């Protein structure tokens, strides 16, 4: 949801904080320790904590670091919710007027037949915009055969679709 | 003593090193119109062999400072030669150390050069906007050599500062 | 006969439900396994780092 | 959300971290404790005393950062849950009726229907003529009127079979 | 038919707005820059503030 | 004991309401009444992060009517013309669908 290499910038500004308080912490106690001032990072890190420090450059540095990570980890907290809320839209195509609504995914038919003839020869505004489509494509979207339209759908991975019987569809499909 | 003092020499030159073969090339990789190789001033493609500088800074007032930032890598080059003149304080301070006292600005000083390498290192990957050269994880090791060695020599500065406490006493 | 029992497909099952109408899992197994790694990695580096300190210890 | 079966997952893993950690807490010779560190493993869980030892401190932050990931994506499948609220229906298939029997289903007392379940030859229809046969009560009703009352009078629990072309014209008033 | 129909933009207030990107940088980058900056601004007033430190230390002896 | 209050005892019980917080107990049933109350708790204020969150959704949601599309596309809001004119000769001898 965020990305593959953020996270490591991320790694590398946590271990920079680390840095920095090992420096300013040993540069005026506590937080004397590498694995102190690693593990009071951690803690700035997330949200809970442990161990309070009493300085102003230490608790201003943790003032820096904190809200800045509770930004990056609500933030995260969004993104993952926005992602979950794209995983659950619109339902797949299941009508003609589903086909009229999109483009993104394009569609074909047989170069000819009774099949094209009914686009060819019809009064319904909906399948003559379908006709108009195919009739107007680019490059053109029409097979020789049954098969190659079977190979050009199979060759799509969702971008195109194909027109035909309904027996032969559940044959096909079985 | 002159053990973890040698050490931290060594990991400054090579983080000095693999500074300067991140300035050299190889610090991107982008498929361009084929792949191609780039160095923060040239693209090299992979007709084939040659290079050409596709540094162009051309085609609210924030976009064309961060693009000016991103043009010509003010912080990193400048991150390096912080890095060298730390690099040589160090050098300086580890023979004939007379005052305890620069140790300490030196360290800051790398430790500032460290965080703007980091500071360039997000801004170089804010102007990409598919993977990623060598040049680019050898400068987030040498990132990571130049803190440890930071960390070192901090923890020798602050043993050197408690051996002079307990001698004045 | 013919369009059911000749092919060579399975029942209209979409699966075990009729949709993803439920739980997530994916995200769920992996960060289980980065969980159990980095458990046995924190447990193998205490085991050794106490044996370290008790070979330290019994021997001044 | 989230979760039907990981749940136990969850309980599990958190006992094997409280084991851990009482583990690397309780054999270096404050912190120890099953009941501390048991209870600091709560405290790991939710938001709201630390150790020491810096190596069993290394498993409470991952399974601080494991837990921190679960309620973070708890908190997004929740919000995606209460986002959509595309509710389904139960009854996809025809084989449906045969896999179930919680849900009733009933046709007309007398016409052509009756007949084709009676003649038919599928032993899926047939179970379904053998349990519409002997159903108790009789799911038998006299008109057309009084199974779309039984159907809107049931809230999920009696259905009623008929011709496409009623039920879809039905369907649009 | 002639400007609805017949030309290639066939949008007609599409409610497929999917667009499946998971995060820009763009909306990190700026976070990282006052991360930055406020990293710089601590270390400037530590250096500054021990320094006076020293200095009251050294005038004090 | 530390709890001894009853501002310590109303103090924690506002602590394990919220999710930061102080004063550990150290009994037994004091730290499971406090896992009893503080992850129910947990689950309620995340349930509020939640349905603020779908209740904000809500409230960027489908653009009000432009078109006559709009219209046909929807049945909740009706619409009506006058019962004489034009306007009503134009959709008696409409041909659009
Ligand atoms: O008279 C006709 N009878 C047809 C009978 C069939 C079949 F179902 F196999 F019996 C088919 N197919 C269905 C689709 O996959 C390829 C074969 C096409 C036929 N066509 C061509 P149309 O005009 O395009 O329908 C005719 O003309
Ligand atoms: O010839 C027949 N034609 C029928 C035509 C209809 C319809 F057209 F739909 F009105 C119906 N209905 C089905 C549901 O709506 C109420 C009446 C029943 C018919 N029946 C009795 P069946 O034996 O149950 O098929 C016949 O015998
Ligand atoms: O010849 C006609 N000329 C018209 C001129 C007007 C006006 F715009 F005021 F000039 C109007 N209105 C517009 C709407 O508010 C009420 C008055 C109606 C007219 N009508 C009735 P229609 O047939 O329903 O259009 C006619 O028949």
């Amino acid at each position: 949801p965020l990305a593959y290499e953020i996270w490591m910038c991320i790694v590398f500004a946590y271990i920079g904080v680390s840095v920095v308080l090992f420096l300013v912490s040993r540069f005026s106690p506590n937080e004397f320790g590498i694995f102190n001032s690693l593990w009071f990072s951690l803690g700035a890190f997330m949200q809970q904590g442990d161990i309070s420090p009493r300085s102003l450059s230490g608790r201003i540095v943790g003032g820096v670091w904190w809200f800045f990570t509770l930004i990056i980890i609500s933030s995260y907290t969004a993104n993952l919710a926005a992602f979950l809320t794209v995983e659950r839209m619109v339902s797949p195509i299941e009508s003609a007027e589903d086909l009229a609504k999109q483009t993104e995914i394009a569609y074909g038919t047989l170069d000819s037949g009774s099949t094209k003839e009914f686009f060819r020869r019809s009064k319904i505004a909906v399948y003559e915009k379908m006709w108009s489509y195919m009739k107007s494509a680019e490059p053109s979207v029409f097979t020789k055969t049954t098969a190659d339209g079977v190979a050009r759908v199979r060759k799509s991975k969702g971008k195109f679709a194909f027109l035909l019987e309904s027996t032969m569809n559940e044959y096909i499909e079985q | 003593r002159g053990v973890q003092m040698l050490l931290t020499t060594v990991g400054a030159f090579a983080a000095f090193s693999l500074m300067t073969i991140a300035v050299g090339t190889d610090y991107w990789l982008y498929s361009r119109g084929v792949m191609t190789h780039s160095g923060l001033w040239r693209t090299c493609c992979l007709f084939k062999g040659l290079c050409k500088q596709i540094d162009h800074f051309p085609e609210d007032t924030a976009e064309y400072f961060l693009r000016a930032v991103r043009a010509s890598s003010i912080f990193p080059i400048l991150s390096v030669i912080l890095l060298f003149m730390g690099g040589l304080c160090i050098a300086a301070s580890e023979f004939y150390k007379t005052r305890h006292n620069i140790i300490l600005s030196a360290g800051i000083f790398f430790v500032s050069a460290g965080l703007s390498n980091i500071i360039g290192i997000i801004v170089y990957i804010s102007a990409n906007a598919y993977s990623y050269g060598w040049s680019f994880y050898f400068g987030a090791l040498s990132f990571i050599i130049a803190e440890m060695v930071g960390v070192l020599a901090v923890h020798m500065f602050i043993d050197r500062h408690k051996q002079l406490r307990a001698t004045a006493r | 006969k013919w369009w059911y029992d000749k092919g060579e497909c399975g029942a209209k099952d979409s699966g075990s439900k009729d949709k993803t109408s439920a739980l997530s899992l994916s995200n769920v197994a992996g960060v289980f396994y980065i969980l159990v790694g980095g458990l046995g990695l924190a447990m193998m580096v205490a085991l050794i780092e106490f044996c370290y300190k008790s070979r330290a210890e019994s021997k001044r | 959300p989230l979760a039907y079966e990981i749940w136990m997952c969850i309980v599990f893993a958190y006992i094997g971290v409280s084991v851990v950690l009482f583990l690397v807490s309780r054999f270096s010779p404050n912190e120890f404790g099953i009941f501390n560190s048991l209870w600091f493993s709560l405290g790991a869980f939710m938001r709201q005393i630390s150790p020491r030892s810096l190596s069993g401190r290394i498993v409470g932050g991952v399974w601080w950062f494991f837990t921190l990931i679960i309620i973070s994506s708890y908190t997004a499948n929740l919000a995606a849950f209460l986002t959509v609220e595309r509710m389904v229906s139960p009854i996809e298939s025809a084989e449906d009726l045969s896999k179930q029997t919680e849900i009733a289903y009933g046709t007309l007392d007398s016409g052509s229907t009756k007949e084709f379940f009676r003649r038919s030859k599928i032993a899926v229809f047939d179970k379904m003529w053998t349990y519409m046969r002997s159903a108790e009560p009789s799911v038998f009703v006299r008109t057309t009127a009084e199974g779309v009352a039984r159907v809107r009078k049931s809230k999920g629990k009696y259905a009623y079979l008929l011709e496409s072309t009623m039920n879809e014209y039905i369907e649009q008033r | 038919k002639w400007w609805y129909d017949k030309g290639e933009c066939g949008a007609k207030d599409s409610g497929s707005k999917e667009k499946t990107s998971a995060l820009s940088l763009s909306n990190v980058a700026g976070v990282f820059y006052i991360l930055v900056g406020g990293l710089g601004l601590a270390m400037l007033v530590a250096l500054i503030e021990f320094c006076y430190k020293s200095r009251a230390e050294a005038k004090r002896m």
